[PDB]
This record gives structure tokens, C-alpha cells and sequence, in this order.
């Protein structure tokens, strides 16, 4: 509500300045984290998009050494999709930290354990294994893209927590401490003034019972 | 106005006794005023008679007390007030409790003492309200917010008390017996509610468990449709006690209801939520939303205490359709 | 122990990325990929690309613009972080930068 | 220096006639002996407390926080016997030194006096704790006539701008030890190791000087730029190019 | 109450007088009282000895003053206390030092005084405490958390102060020659912990630099066993200065050690962390902790010295190892 | 200081009196300086004159008051100040004003009251400031801020405020007619600036539209062009206000036209841009700049008018060439 219904007294003045002072503070160092994690947040931001308009051209290479592939080894889609056996590239979670937040990122990480070997040893050939350069090479640029991704998501979810931790404190709860450190200035004047009137009532007493006594 | 007695309309005028002194009216008359409505309300009680008098507002009387003293240039306690204003008010209330009439024939008479208080500012540290909590068993503070919002009658139901609950169960139990777990779990809802709400102030409803969202809505319906209560309506004006049990069973058993669900297939993979129950039951939740339209005097008991039952089969029958 | 990557995208794609070494048969043998053919319809790509996110080692998924414009509810839908998405071009539809799900939360771009 | 003690249980009217024999003698040697006198008058709210007195003994009702409502025109009585003369050589600067009580800058004592004088310097009990001497706190200090304390043929051409630049380094610093403290060492730039370090070094050999050490302002001058040679020329931006090429090299 | 003098047991009642004063006895008696008190050690301290004055609450001898005022019908100064408070407090406290005493026979006496203050709920702008500290040299002010914590004394380290410390610099050159830069050492290490306590709240703990890491665990150490003492136990009911200086200085050549081991490390491809550092050395860290059970009784000073060497020594030994 | 009358350099002294005391002086001599000063001036006024009286902080003169009070032993009111503040600044106020001089030769004098406040620590709150903003009708809010960024004069343009806007219609549609639009469409500029200055840091300035450019690069040559003023230059320490309008207007034709040339090119591919126009006409942005730089004394009204002028042409068909 409007107060935090301390009751009025200079200790408890104290004690509200105190609060408003360290939710200041507070407020000043969130505001700061929130602005670390924008600016990161914007950096990769512009890096996602460089990195998709790079891909908009490592993508079609690869996409066109397929064709050419297709030119010469004939039809080795199905072979290569029937011949799975197991992943040569794997990935490998890694911690990124930015102010407090962590954010997730990814390894490239290879495995060794190649199963398209002799693919086109008769007709392929230089073909194909140009095609598997350029589409590990492709690999190697959506494996930053998609760890940049997600330590974008991760960013954007910390800078809105932190932006409303912000907003709260400078909306609510400073609110809260001005009103109820006003509040208690106004009472404390209040007891100053009662304390001023019986002072004055005693002594204008006193000046009538030395008239009654003179 | 009029109350039938015998099958006969007899306006209440006819019991009803005015001791008005007005603001502009001489300022010592106000003490005056309220010794002889005490007086009228204790000569009435000794007939028998279960006598209320309403003092319009305690505070002026204070601050009359305040005015004389002032020109007698007594030595002021808080705020002005004289030293001796919670012994008049002590005095005063002290004069309230059901007694057993004086004379030969035994009677029982009544004096209830409803006291309006005007804190200065709405601040109830004010003397006079001070003064006045520690002498009232029953305690109706109300709320400027509340007022402002036109959420009438403004009572803040959180400081707002009655030490007559536990003198009443006796009562309760056997006229009403189905109401004392209502208020309570009524409190309940409202205390986590308002604990909720402290909570979303800052960090907003997106971390809320599922069942602390039913509790914030019961509380919201509760409220804005039990608790308030239009007092300038042919509806509710007067709200019989049976409508006061019948719309908290109702939105209790809702509770009962959406909670059981939610606890239930919170393991299971179609987890009931707010969201759900809302939105298969927009028409039950604005029945009991309705509830309060029901009019004791065009509409009879019976036929709101069927209202009610229906509404409640309703809501049996729409919550085991969706589970 | 460590996360795959998982193709959602035209037999080319998929067998580009199969020659870049990305897929692999698990214990129970499911493939972590997929070749969008005309016999194949919207439900059966939402199927498999759920059943791609539920997958806890699955890391990083794979889509043709066309393929996620398609399902594009599900990517909407899809908000936690890990299972990180890309929206890839293909030969059939050039890529575009407006309507990407991750985008989505970008307005100073 | 002439000397007046009013002990703690000296007489209390004693203390109030105090600093008025003090000013006196100091109007005596300014005024009329010609010399530029410093009246160093400590214990303003012991003087304000033996008014107070004074005031319940006339039986006068307390004013503001219990202290006498002509409390501002006694502190201006006291202060205001200062400054320079036309006609004469000599001149009276005043520090009076204050207690605020419960570090409270809104206690009358302190208010009144900010409103007679022109200035004030800190004393900050997070440096006394740290253990820095003189634990004075420049960022909320100020003193209005430093424009005209300061200059060529007064202190040096470069006093304003050195000043300028160093509590301007001095708050940028704070603020980044601040940073620090959320986002990390690793994560400040080049520039704010540089902050950080001009602070630490700031506050370890400009504040810190000990109780014994004498530095005519030439040697502070030369500390300070000590202090800001850990910067290059180019971040000394409130440093005019004029005086950076004269007073920054070596 | 029993002390050790000349290799025997004495009653403390031998050395020492008491002047009692319950709340009910007369105010007049009560502001006499530490008058009486401190006349009675003006003249043992004139005898040519050391007299330590305890005044159980200046505070109480404030409410006399202030009634009598009343009584007197004098004009008070804020808070009601007469405008002479001060006055009077210095009188009292002022009459303490250590003087060469009057008389031919040469001696010097001196007279310590230790008033308590008890403002109304721990208030620091009490017109009284005000008062005294605007006399007092040293004050031990109280940490309402540390006594709700039970961390006892609850001496709060950041507003108490003494001003003896410039005088005491000779003392400590000449006995405990490397006490001085130990307490500067000391109270910088406690400030840096509240400087980053706030911070570690507020935002979180995991970017703090390794030193402040060692910066915040030495003061919890520091804290919690070294300004740390009950009181009733027969090992800390009394620690000598020895052990006092000793355990500082073990406490700061651990801090001194191992924040140089984190700087030199920093910027190189072996590392050092507050973490490496507790996981290696945890005995350690043990054993600093427990030097505060050392008993000089029966553990004498020679053995408690040797004993802190021993750390020191294996301190060294650990780090030395750690690098 | 000196002023020139007649091609004169004569000393404004010649014209001017000083009520001037200091903080040690009579508190009644300081409490009536503000009633000396405004007699002075209505004297003067009644002789025919415009006055303009200044008073330099009437904060003190309330504290003066204040302390007349206290000795006086007068009842606190509101934050210590007397039961009168309010009545004595609005009766002062009230003496500022514009009359038909008492006497026979018809005359008109003036005293125009220009009395400064201190808020504490910048805070508008206190009696003093709050009673002065309620009474006076302008604010000219010099700001500190303004000052340490080198905007002089420091008027913060955006919290002072004036309330005679509607009176002056009459003067400026009668001798500047267009003063009144261009003073609206400036402030509108302004209010939108600081508008834009959150959007800015929310989406940086490459989100802004191409009319969000042209706002806010009007809105910063209004400030550093316009607004900003150097008091000591020979050229525009004093400005004619048929220069100032004349140069708000054309900064204003600049920004109307810019605006109409984007918003008509919006539904082209050969879409304009605020960089476009930059890049066309930065001599005109040049010229814009240095409509200051125009002497009023030696550049008589008559040729600063045919500049503008001519500048306006100039405007003119870069931008129809341009469009
Ligand atoms: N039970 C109620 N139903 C509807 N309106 C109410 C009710 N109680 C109060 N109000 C509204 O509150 C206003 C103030 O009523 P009243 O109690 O007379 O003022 P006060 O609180 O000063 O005595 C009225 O104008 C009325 O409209």
C-alpha cells in the first residue's frame, strides 16, 4: 500500500532513509546489469544477422556443390541417407557468462568415425569430398549461429527479469519509502507542534500564578 | 419503509427515534446529543427490547470535548484531545451489553453500540480511534481505496475484526451449521490472496503455481461480487443471511472444485489449469458472478435457495464433464 | 552424452548435412532427420519435429524457410532456449530475414 | 595561533562567549593589524547545545527540533564576521567544524550552517573506516569560491582544469567500481581498468597524506597530475588542450 | 567473584564498591548516585590507584533529571530533557583521566568510566546518547542484528569508534610492535565485506573477483572467531592481549598469504582460487577457527605463542606448497 | 555594469537601487527588504516608470520570517514557518502589476517582480517554493545540469512554464503576428524530442522514422542554435525579438517544409530521407546555424530582416529543386 506503516519516530526515519537509500542503490546496479546485458544482447543481435547474411552464401556454395555432385556420382542421395551408422560431428554444451547471466553455447567437436568414406570412389570422387568440405564447412557457421541463438534467448529473457526487477523497485517500492519517510517528517512536525502548545499553555500558567502570587 | 409484524406492514418510523445535532448546531450539544441517545437506547432495553443506537459519529463528540477544553485551557493529551476523552468513551460504550432487565417481571433487553468514528485524514492512529479500538469489540474499518473504486461497503476485510465469533459459533452450528467452515475458508482465501498479490506487485503472475491463480480469481470473485454489496438497490439492500451462506457456499465449493481438479491432474498429461476452467465455465463463473442479483423480496427464499442449489449442480455437472 | 544436430529440409539438404556427418542411429535405431517429400503433409512434419524437440540430446535443429513458414505455429510455440532452432535457405525458396521465429524478439533490427 | 579552549565542563555560557572573543581578536589582527587571519572554530554543535542552554534558561520555548528559532541569526552572527574589507589589507577565513548528529545533513545545526557559508567539506566515516587520513569525501564537497581561490598568480594556470579532471576521474571511477561489482573484472574495457586504477592511486596518494605531511599546493598540483598521466591526453577531456600540452608531458 | 593476586584466590568485594539505586528509590537518590560513585573514585584514584567506574545507565540518571526539571517546571530541551543535560553529563564524565594526584608523595591515580546508554528502542538521536557522545572518547555502539544473531559481543564495528588509538600507538610500538598495522588491516578487510555484502544481495555472487572472495571469507573468519567470544566459557571468558595480537596476526598473514598467491597467480596459466585454496588447505582453515579456544589457565602464554607459530608456520608450508 | 542609452555607454546604477544586506544584519531589516524594495518600485511605478523589482532569494527573507515568528513565539505552522506564508507572498505578489498611475497627468507605470527561490536540494516542495509557484505566473527553471553541459542561458526549457501566454496574444498578433504559431510549433518540437529521447535508447536511432530524424534534428538546432545564447559576444548578447522570430521562423519553415517533402515522397520509390536532405542543402543547415551570428547594431533590423529573407528564399528552392 502507500506505507509501509512504520509507526513515526526518528529512529524510524532513520531506518526509512536507510531503505531508500539501499533501494537506490539497488535499483542503480540492476540498471546497470540491464544495460551490460542490452548491450551484449544488441552485439549479438547484429552478429545473428551478419551471420545469417553470411549463411545466405555458405548455403547456396553447398547447396551448388550438390548439384555439381549430382552431375557426376549420378543419384548418391539414397546411399548417403541409408548409410548412417554413426554421427562423425557431435556437440558439446559449453557456459558463456555475461554480468550474473549464463548463457548457453555450443561446441563443434568431431567424432572421427566416418561412414561416407569411399563414397564415390569410382565416380564421385573430387566431387563429393568437395561437397563434404563445404558442408562442414556450412555446419561450422549454423553450429555459431545456433549458439549465438541461444545465448540471444537466454539475454532476452535476463534483461526483461531484470528490467522488471527495475521497474518494480523504481515504481512500487521507492514509492512506498518517500511516501512513508513524508508521512513520518509530517507526524514528527506534528509532536513538535503538540510539545509546542503545552510549553506555551505552561508557561502562560506560570506568568498568571506569579501575577496571582505579585 | 416497513417490516411486517403479523402479516401486517407497519413502517419503522414507529420504533425508530431521532436525537439529531446537526455540524452547524451548537458544538457543546453534541456531548449532550450522545448521553441522551444512550439514555432513550437503556430506557428502551429495560422494556425488554433489544435496543440499537447508532452514534452518527463519535469523533465530533471528541472533538467538542477538544473545543470546551480548549476555552476551559486544560492541558491536552494526543493531539489536543482532553486527558480524559478514553475515559468518556469507555464510559459510554460500557453502557452496551445485553442485560437482564431491572424490575419483577425478567426480561432481557440489549443495547448494541454501533459507533462510526471519522479519523482525521483517514489516519487511524487519530486519538479518537484509538481510543475507540480499545474499547469496541467489533471493529469495521473501512477503506478510502475501496470507496474510491465505489466497492461499497468499504470494509478492509484484512484489519477489520469481530471477538464475538467464538460466542457465536454456538449459534452458528445450529441455526446455520454449514456456515462457520465457509467463513473460514472465505479468510483463508482472502489472506492468501492478499499474501499473492503482495507477491505479483513485484514480480507479476508469470512464476504463479496454478492453484495460487485460483486463489487470486476465487478471491477476485469473492470480492468484487460477495463482499460488496450495493446498498441503493431493490436487491441488496438487505441481504438475508440465508443469501449470505447460500453465495459463499457456492463460490467456496467452486474453489473446492477448481482446486481438487487442479491438484489432481497436476501429475497426470492434461493438466486442468485457469485457463481451461475459465474458459469451459465463463457461464457458471458469471452465475455466481450474478449471484448477488438475486432479490429476497421479488424472488423468494425458496426460490433462491433452488437458484442457488441449481447453480451448484451446474457447477458439479460442468466440472466432472471436464475432468 | 554429447547433442546431435537434427535436418528438416529437402533430400538435397538432408543428404548434404548427412555428408557434413550429422546423423546417427540410436539405441532404439531413430534416425535425427528428416526428407520433406510431397507425400509427406504438415502433420507429419509437426510430428517428427515435436518428437525432435522432446528429445533431450537432440541440440541443435535444422529447418527450411518454407518447411518452418509451414509449421510455423510449432516454432512460434517452441520459446525455451536449448533446442536451438535455424531457419535455413533452400534451392526451392530463398531465405529471408523478416518472419524468423527467433527474430521475432528483435525490433531495433 | 592564538588559542581559546572551552572545555567540555567549562561553563556553557563560557562556550557561547567563546567564539565571539575568538572573532573579536580575529577582527582585531585582520582589520587592524593587517593580516590575513584563519578562524578554525571546532564544535559548532557544542556551541549550538550551550545555546540551547541559554535559550531554556531565559525560559524561551524550543524551536525547530528543540533548538533556539534565532539559531540562524546567531550562526550568522558568528560566521559572517569574516571576509575581505575595502581599505585594508586584511582578510578572516572561517572553518567551523560541525558534529552532524546522526550524520543527519537536514539537522538544523548543519542546514543553517550550509546556509550562512559558502561550502562544505566531508568527513566520511566509510573512508575513516577504511582507514584513509584525511578521510575527507570530494565528490560531495564543494567550496563556491574555488574559482576565485584559485588561478594564475594565485595557486597556477592549471589548478581549475586539474581539479576539474580529477573529481571528474575521481566520479567515473566510482562509478565503474560500481560496475564492476555486477558484471565482473574481465568484462570492463581498457578505460575502466584505467578508472579503477587512477581511483585506487587517488585515494592512496592525493586523499591520503597523513597527519604530518605538508604539501604546498604546488605539490598537490603535481600529484594530481601524476594521478592523471595514468590517462592518455585524449580521455582528459575537461583539460584544455592548451594546458595539457604545457603541464601533461614528463 | 574471585581473582587470582599473588598466587591466591581473593574476593573481588575486597577492591570493589557498590552503589545501588533500584528504579523505585527515590529520583533525588537516583541522580546522586553516580555522583556518589564517581566521588568515591576520584578518591581511590587520588590514593594513587587505578579506579574503573561502571555506571549502569547514564540513561536513568537522564529520566531523573528530566522529572526534576518537570518537577521544577523548567523549560525543557528536545525530547524533554532539561536543557542542561549535557552540561551535567560532561561534569560527570569529564571528572574521568588519569591525573598525577594531589599530595606530596608522588603518584599517579586514574579514574575509567563506563557509562551505559539505553535510548528508547536503540534510538542513536536520543538527546542522551547525543550528549554522550559528544563527550565520550570511546563508544561501543550495539548491532541489533548481530544480538538477534546472537553473535555476541554485539558490538556493531562500523559506527563504534574509539579515539584512544593515536595515543595508544606508543604503547603498541614498544609491546605489540606489530599490533597496529593487524587492527588497520583488520577494520579495512571489515569494511570491503560490507562494502560487498550489499552487492552480493542485491545482484548476486557469482562476479566477484577472487579477492574479494578471500576479502569476504576472511571476514567471516575474522567475524566469527576472532571478534566472536562467549563469555562464559572458562577458555574466552577473559582473552589476554597476547592472544588477542597473536590470532590477529595469524588471521592477517592468512589474508596477507593468500591474496598474494591469488595476484600472482592472476594472468597465468596456473591459476589459484579462493576454492582451490579451501579445498587444499580445509585443516587450515580448521585450525584458525579453533585458535579462539586456546585457554591461557592452562594453555599458558608460552604454549598458546608456540601454537600460533605452529599455524603460521604450517600456513606457510601449505601455501608454500600451493605454489 | 553599463547600458547603452541614447548611443551613451551611461552605468545602469543611474537607474537601479540595491536593498542589498546580509545574514548578519537586523532580522527585521531582512525580513523588510522585500517590502522596501516593492515600495521603491511602486514609487517609481506611480512616477510613470516600468520597475523591475528582483528579489534575489525570498527563501531567506521566509526565513527571516520564520525566525520573527519564533521569537514571537507564534504557533508553528506547516514545517516550522509562521500561519502567515502563504498570506504575506501572495499580498507581496499581488503588489507586482500594471496600473493607471494615482494623479492627474495620465500615466502607466509597471512593477514587474522577478523574486527568487531556493528549493532544498532542488525539491519544489517545501512551503517557500510551493507558495511562490502557486502565486507567480513564470518560472524560468535555470538549470545546474543545463550549465555543467554549456547550455547558456540555462533555462531547462522544458519545467519552466508561463502563464501569460494568452494575455501577450493581443500584442503579438498585433506587432508578431506569426510569433505565436511558431512558438507552439517549436515547443510541440521539443515536447516530441524528449519524447523520442526514450524511444532512442529502446531501438537506437536507426529504428527511427525519417519525421522522428527531422524532430529530433530540428529539435537540437532549436536547442544549440536558438535556445542557446552567449551573453558576452558583441553580436547576440542582446536579441532584437524581431530577430528571434525571425529566426524561429525560418528554423520552423525549415522543419514544416522537410516535413512535407518526406511526407509527400513517402508514397515514392524515390523515397526522401532526412540524410538526403542533410547531404543537399547542408549550407542551408550552415546558414540556419548562423542566423545568430547576425549583429543587431551594425546589421540594422532592416538587413537582418532581408537575410532572413533571403535565407528563406534560398530555402525555398533547394527545397523545390530537391522535391
Ligand atoms: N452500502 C452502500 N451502497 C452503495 N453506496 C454506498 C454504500 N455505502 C456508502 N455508499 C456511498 O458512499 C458515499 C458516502 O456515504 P456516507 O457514509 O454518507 O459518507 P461518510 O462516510 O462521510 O458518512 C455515498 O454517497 C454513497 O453513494
Amino acid at each position: 500500500k502507500d506505507r509501509i506503516e512504520i509507526f513515526p519516530s526518528r529512529m524510524a526515519q532513520t531506518i526509512m532513509k536507510a531503505r531508500l537509500k539501499g533501494a537506490q542503490t539497488g535499483r542503480n546496479l540492476l540498471k546497470k546489469k540491464s544495460d551490460a546485458l542490452t548491450l551484449r544482447f544488441r552485439q549479438i543481435l547484429k552478429k545473428i544477422i551478419e551471420t545469417k547474411m553470411l549463411m545466405g552464401e555458405v548455403m547456396r556454395e553447398a547447396a551448388f556443390s550438390l548439384a555439381e555432385a549430382k552431375f557426376t556420382a549420378g543419384d548418391f542421395s539414397t546411399t548417403v541417407i541409408q548409410n548412417v551408422n554413426k554421427a562423425q560431428v557431435k556437440i558439446r554444451a559449453k557456459k558463456d557468462n555475461v554480468a550474473g547471466v549464463t548463457l548457453p553455447v555450443f561446441e563443434h567437436y568431431h567424432e572421427g568415425t566416418d561412414s561416407y568414406e569411399l563414397t564415390g570412389l569410382a565416380r564421385g570422387g573430387e566431387q563429393l569430398a568437395k561437397l563434404k568440405r563445404n558442408y562442414a564447412k556450412a555446419v561450422e557457421l549454423l553450429v555459431e549461429l545456433a549458439s549465438l541463438q541461444t545465448s540471444f534467448v537466454t539475454l532476452d529473457e535476463a534483461i526483461k527479469i531484470t528490467n522488471r526487477r527495475v521497474n518494480a523497485i523504481e515504481h512500487v517500492i521507492i514509492p512506498r519509502i518517500e511516501r512513508t519517510l513524508a508521512y513520518i517528517i509530517t507526524e514528527l512536525d506534528e509532536r513538535e507542534r503538540e510539545e509546542f502548545y503545552r510549553l506555551k499553555k505552561i508557561q502562560e500558567k506560570k506568568k498568571i500564578i506569579k501575577e496571582k502570587s505579585e | 419503509l416497513t417490516m411486517e409484524v403479523d402479516g401486517k406492514v407497519e413502517s419503522i418510523m414507529k420504533r425508530t427515534a431521532l436525537v439529531a445535532n446537526t455540524s452547524n448546531m451548537p458544538v457543546a450539544a453534541r456531548e449532550a446529543s450522545i448521553y441522551t441517545g444512550i439514555t432513550l437506547s437503556e430506557y428502551f432495553r429495560d422494556m425488554g427490547y433489544h435496543v440499537s443506537m447508532m452514534a452518527d459519529s463519535t469523533s465530533r463528540w471528541a472533538e467538542a470535548l477538544r473545543e470546551i477544553s480548549g476555552r476551559l485551557a486544560e492541558m491536552p493529551a494526543d493531539s489536543g484531545y482532553p486527558a480524559y476523552l478514553g475515559a468518556r468513551l469507555a464510559s459510554f460504550y460500557e453502557r452496551a451489553g445485553r442485560v437482564k432487565c431491572l424490575g419483577n417481571p425478567e426480561r432481557e433487553g440489549s443495547v448494541s453500540i454501533v459507533g462510526a468514528v471519522s479519523p482525521p485524514g483517514g489516519d487511524f492512529s487519530d486519538p479518537v480511534t484509538s481510543a475507540t479500538l480499545g474499547i469496541v469489540q467489533v471493529f469495521w474499518g473501512l477503506d478510502k481505496k475501496l470507496a474510491q473504486r465505489k466497492h461499497f461497503p468499504s470494509v478492509n476485510w484484512l484489519i477489520s475484526y469481530s471477538k464475538y465469533m467464538r460466542a457465536l459459533d454456538e449459534y452458528y452450528d445450529k441455526h446455520f451449521t454449514e456456515f462457520v467452515p465457509l467463513r473460514t475458508k472465505a479468510k483463508e482465501i482472502l489472506q492468501e490472496e492478499e499474501d499473492l498479490a503482495e507477491i505479483v506487485q513485484l514480480v507479476g503472475k508469470a512464476s504463479l503455481a496454478e492453484t495460487d491463480k485460483i486463489t487470486l480469481e476465487v478471491a477476485k470473485l469473492i470480492k468484487d461480487d460477495f463482499l460488496q454489496q450495493n446498498g441503493y438497490t431493490p436487491y441488496d439492500r438487505f441481504c438475508p443471511f440465508y443469501k449470505t451462506v447460500g453465495m459463499l457456499s457456492n463460490m467456496i465449493s467452486f474453489y473446492d472444485m477448481a482446486r481438487r481438479a487442479v491438484e489432481t491432474t497436476a501429475q497426470s498429461d492434461n493438466k486442468i489449469t485457469w485457463s481451461i476452467i475459465r474458459e469451459h465455465m465463463g457461464e457458471i463463473l458469471y452465475k455466481l458472478s450474478s449471484m448477488k442479483f438475486k432479490d429476497p423480496v421479488k424472488d423468494g427464499e425458496a426460490k433462491i435457495k433452488a437458484d442457488y442449489a441449481q447453480l451448484l449442480e451446474d457447477m458439479q455437472n460442468a466440472f466432472r464433464s471436464l475432468e | 552424452r554429447g547433442k546431435l544436430i537434427a535436418v528438416i529440409g529437402d533430400e538435397d539438404t538432408v543428404t548434404g548435412f548427412l555428408l557434413g556427418g550429422i546423423g546417427e542411429l540410436n539405441k532404439n535405431r531413430h534416425p535425427n532427420f528428416l526428407v520433406v517429400e510431397k507425400d509427406t503433409t504438415i502433420n507429419e512434419i509437426e510430428d517428427t519435429f515435436r518428437q525432435f524437440l522432446n528429445r533431450d540430446d537432440i541440440g541443435i535443429i535444422l529447418i527450411n524457410q518454407y518447411i518452418a513458414e509451414m509449421v510455423r505455429h510449432a516454432l512460434d510455440a517452441h520459446q525455451r532456449s536449448i533446442p536451438a532452432v535455424l531457419e535455413i535457405p533452400s534451392k526451392e525458396h530463398p531465405y529471408d530475414a523478416a518472419k524468423d521465429s527467433i527474430l521475432r524478439r528483435a525490433k531495433g533490427m | 595561533v592564538c588559542l581559546f579552549l572551552n572545555l567540555a565542563n567549562d561553563p556553557t555560557i563560557e562556550r557561547i562567549i567563546t567564539p565571539r572573543l575568538a572573532l573579536t581578536t580575529a577582527e582585531f589582527l585582520a582589520y587592524q593589524c593587517e593580516k590575513h587571519v584563519l578562524v578554525i572554530l571546532t564544535d559548532m554543535s557544542s556551541y549550538a547545545e550551550a545555546l540551547r542552554e541559554v535559550s531554556a534558561a531565559r525560559e524561551e520555548v524550543p524551536g525547530r527540533r528543540g533548538f533556539p528559532g534565532y539559531m540562524y541569526t546567531d550562526l550568522a552572527t558568528i560566521y559572517e564576521r569574516a571576509g575581505r574589507v575595502e581599505g585594508r589589507n586584511g582578510s578572516i577565513t572561517q572553518i567551523p567544524i560541525l558534529t552532524m548528529p546522526n550524520d543527519d545533513i537536514t539537522h538544523p545545526i548543519p542546514d543553517l550552517t550550509g546556509y550562512i557559508t559558502e561550502g562544505q567539506i566531508y568527513v566520511d566515516r566509510q573512508l575513516h573506516n577504511r582507514q584513509i587520513y584525511p578521510p575527507i569525501n570530494v565528490l560531495p564537497s564543494l567550496s563556491r569560491l574555488m574559482k576565485s581561490a584559485i588561478g594564475e598568480g594565485m595557486t597556477r594556470k592549471d589548478h581549475a582544469d586539474v581539479s576539474n579532471q580529477l573529481y571528474a576521474c575521481y566520479a567515473i571511477g566510482k562509478d565503474v567500481q560500481a560496475m564492476k561489482a555486477v558484471v565482473g573484472e574481465e568484462a570492463l574495457t581498457s578505460d575502466d581498468l584505467l578508472y579503477l586504477e587512477f581511483l585506487q592511486k587517488f585515494e592512496k596518494n592525493f586523499i591520503t597524506q597523513g597527519p604530518y605531511e605538508n604539501r604546498t599546493v604546488y605539490e598537490t598540483l603535481d600529484i594530481g597530475w601524476q594521478l592523471l598521466r595514468i590517462f592518455p591526453k585524449e580521455m582528459l577531456k575537461r583539460i584544455p588542450q592548451s594546458t595539457l600540452s604545457e603541464f601533461y608531458p614528463r
